[PDB]
DNA sequence: TAGGGAGGGTTTTTAGGGTGGGT
């Protein structure tokens, strides 16, 4: 019971719809071929959705609906390891995987009706969509033309046109957080995700300011800086 | 699959102390074999109860769990302020494991103004052949909130996109920044443009617009 | 295949305490000895249980130890008993899984003349074919292995192959 | 052959494995 329990998910990343792509599910701490390893996949902003899982010890072996027929969950006792390996894949299935342990190992047939997902990893992320890879095209910092009297100002940052997230973004400074919000990415018709960000800024004292923004693409080397000022027309 | 949990409320709002309940339906019966799960953003779901009424080693005790049938409970006697997650329940009684929707808890806070905001494309979105008119609502509360986009007299419907920010951790207030998109064919043609708002904490709704650029 | 990691049975358990203290305290009495399980997976009844080593090395250390007294109970370390099993067996151990339908059991089996049982597998009602024949044989068995080579069963012909632990793919 | 876990997955012939399929 002492040795630390852990599980490492590994081969997540971006597959075409159709394609394939198999997760491995490293195990260390106990043995894996008297336990039960679950699947469990989490769209972006939906809840859990329990997908498949394995029983070495009796040969059992269960998947979801949804993914019934498609997927396919397998184990290798030698390097303490399951595998799911995903076919036919498609855009509703672009969610982050965990694997779980099982509370207690499989002491009796009956122990799945007792007990719980014990131990999870980290979670990896698979993609599944046709669009490649590509860097932000942000649009404006562009405050109100019909602006109050000192009230409250408010600029914007929006980042479009990119695939795929994070884009892990912030304004002019490296720690500007007052009154800062990033929204989470949309997933566009087109296949790529648009995002916005925005502060406050007091009416009154604009003048100086400074607001130009921050957006950063990991995967794309495009960190585009935008600048703050109303328009003239 | 097939058996299904039917959780509710799947959402509601409390402060801290306050006892909350969390129902869980089993749409078949599934003796006990029951778990309840704690999930927060950006983390992997936390084992809190099994068997439906057993304690997680280290889960503190004012988590708890009661069975009535097909119906299981999850019980907060005083809400802490690490309790505000989302919670989900589990069965593993018949063939395939399902979740339930889950309940998000979020923190309960006095009801404050929208504070409305609409925004002009950047001079490139002109330059593109793509047009994206903003409509921001900065710091409000409660959640519900219903934006509307209007051509001149016409509500836009299939062409925005609007996303939601969580909980601020200074005020429990929101930020939602609504999208609409058109085609400059589309966008250049036109005249009066305008985000509406029907937030329960304006008397009366609020409707933010620029007629063109008009800088 | 029974699974690849090193364990040992654990007998004589204090079936009064729960699994999670069993497993605290078998975990203990080897820590106490400088030893580090990974996993101690009490059974069913809480008599006996299954201790996990990381490697062979640590277990054979473990089987070594004497006098390890859990909550008052002096525990025994064995190995199970599978390597009496078939783990040296089923090289004399062969399967003739009936390849037809439901037999006879004396029905004048005079293909094998040494073999302590060629008794099938029968369900209530009908049965399918699962007949394995036992052997006497010591290097191997190929003496029989390749010498039956399509017999003629009622119904149609007739399949022998391995079981146990030789014939798994 | 194809349903349930009181038939059994670490041993005493009921089968053993997971492409035979679901607890
Ligand atoms: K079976
Ligand atoms: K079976």
């Amino acid at each position: 019971e002492i040795s630390e329990v852990q599980l490492v998910e590994s081969g997540g990343g971006l597959v075409q719809p159709g394609g394939s792509l198999r997760l491995s599910c490293a195990a260390s701490g106990f043995n894996i071929y008297y336990y039960s390893i679950h699947w469990v996949r989490q769209a972006p902003g939906k809840g859990l959705e329990w997908v498949a899982s394995i029983s070495p010890s009796y040969g059992y072996t269960s998947y979801a609906d949804s993914v019934k027929g498609r997927f396919t969950i397998s184990a290798d006792t030698s390097k303490n390891t399951a595998y799911l390996q995903m076919n036919s894949l498609r855009a509703e299935d672009t969610a982050v995987y965990y694997c779980a342990r099982w509370s207690r190992w499989a002491y009796s047939y009956w122990s799945y009706k007792s007990y719980g997902m014990d131990y999870w990893g980290q979670g990896t992320l698979v993609t599944v969509s046709s669009a490649s890879t590509k860097g932000p095209s942000v649009f404006p910092l562009a405050p109100s033309s019909k602006s109050t009297s000192g009230g409250t100002a408010a600029l914007g940052c929006l980042v479009k046109d990119y695939f795929p997230e994070p884009v892990t973004v912030s304004w002019n400074s490296g720690a500007l957080t007052s009154g800062v919000h990033t929204f989470p990415a949309v997933l566009q018709s087109s296949g790529l995700y648009s995002l916005s960000s925005v502060v406050t800024v007091p009416s009154s004292s604009l003048g100086t300011q400074t607001y130009i923004c921050n957006v950063n693409h990991k995967p794309s080397n495009t960190k585009v800086d935008k600048k703050v000022e109303p328009k003239s027309c | 699959s097939d058996i299904q949990m039917t959780q509710s409320p799947s959402s509601l709002s409390a402060s801290v102390g306050d006892r909350v309940t969390i129902t869980c339906r089993a749409s078949q019966s599934v003796s006990s074999a029951v778990a309840w799960y704690q999930q927060k953003p950006g983390k992997a779901p936390k084992l809190l109860i099994y068997s439906a009424s057993s304690l997680y080693s280290g889960v503190p005790s004012r988590f708890s769990g009661s069975r009535s049938g097909t119906d299981f409970t999850l019980t907060i006697s005083s809400l802490q302020p690490e309790d505000f997650a989302t919670y989900y329940c589990q069965q593993s009684g018949g063939g395939p494991i399902t979740f339930g929707q889950g309940t998000k808890v979020e923190i309960k806070r006095t009801v404050a103004a929208p504070s409305v905001f609409i925004f002009p494309p950047s001079d490139s979105q002109l330059k593109s052949g793509t047009a994206s008119v903003v409509c921001l609502l900065n710091n409000f509360y409660p959640r519900e909130a219903k934006v509307q986009w209007k051509v001149d007299n016409a509500l836009q419907s299939g062409n925005s996109q609007e996303s939601v920010t969580e909980q601020d951790s200074k005020d429990s207030t929101y930020s939602l920044s609504s999208t609409l998109t058109l085609s400059k064919a589309d966008y250049e043609k036109h005249k009066v443009y305008a985000c509406e708002v029907t937030h329960q904490g304006l008397s009366s709704p609020v409707t933010k617009s620029f007629n063109r650029g008009e800088c | 295949g029974g699974g690849h990691m090193f364990n040992l049975f654990v007998g004589n358990l204090n079936f009064n305490k729960s699994a999670p203290e069993l497993k605290t305290g078998i975990s203990d009495v080897f820590a106490k000895n400088d030893l580090a399980v990974v996993d101690v997976r009490i059974g069913m009844t809480r008599k006996f249980g299954y201790v996990d080593f990381e490697s062979a090395e640590d277990l054979e250390k473990a089987l070594e130890l004497t006098g390890l007294k859990v909550f008052g109970n002096e525990i025994k370390l064995e190995k199970p008993k599978g390597k009496d099993s078939k783990k040296e067996r089923d090289a004399r151990t062969l399967l003739a899984k009936n390849l037809p339908y439901k037999v006879t059991q004396d029905e004048l089996k005079e293909v094998f003349e040494d073999a302590a049982e060629i008794r099938l597998v029968s369900k209530d009602g009908k049965s399918k074919g699962i007949a394995y024949i036992e052997f006497k044989t010591e290097a191997d068995a190929e003496k029989t292995f390749e010498e039956k080579q399509g017999t003629e069963i009622d119904g149609r012909s007739i399949s022998l192959y391995y079981t146990g632990e030789k014939g798994q793919n």
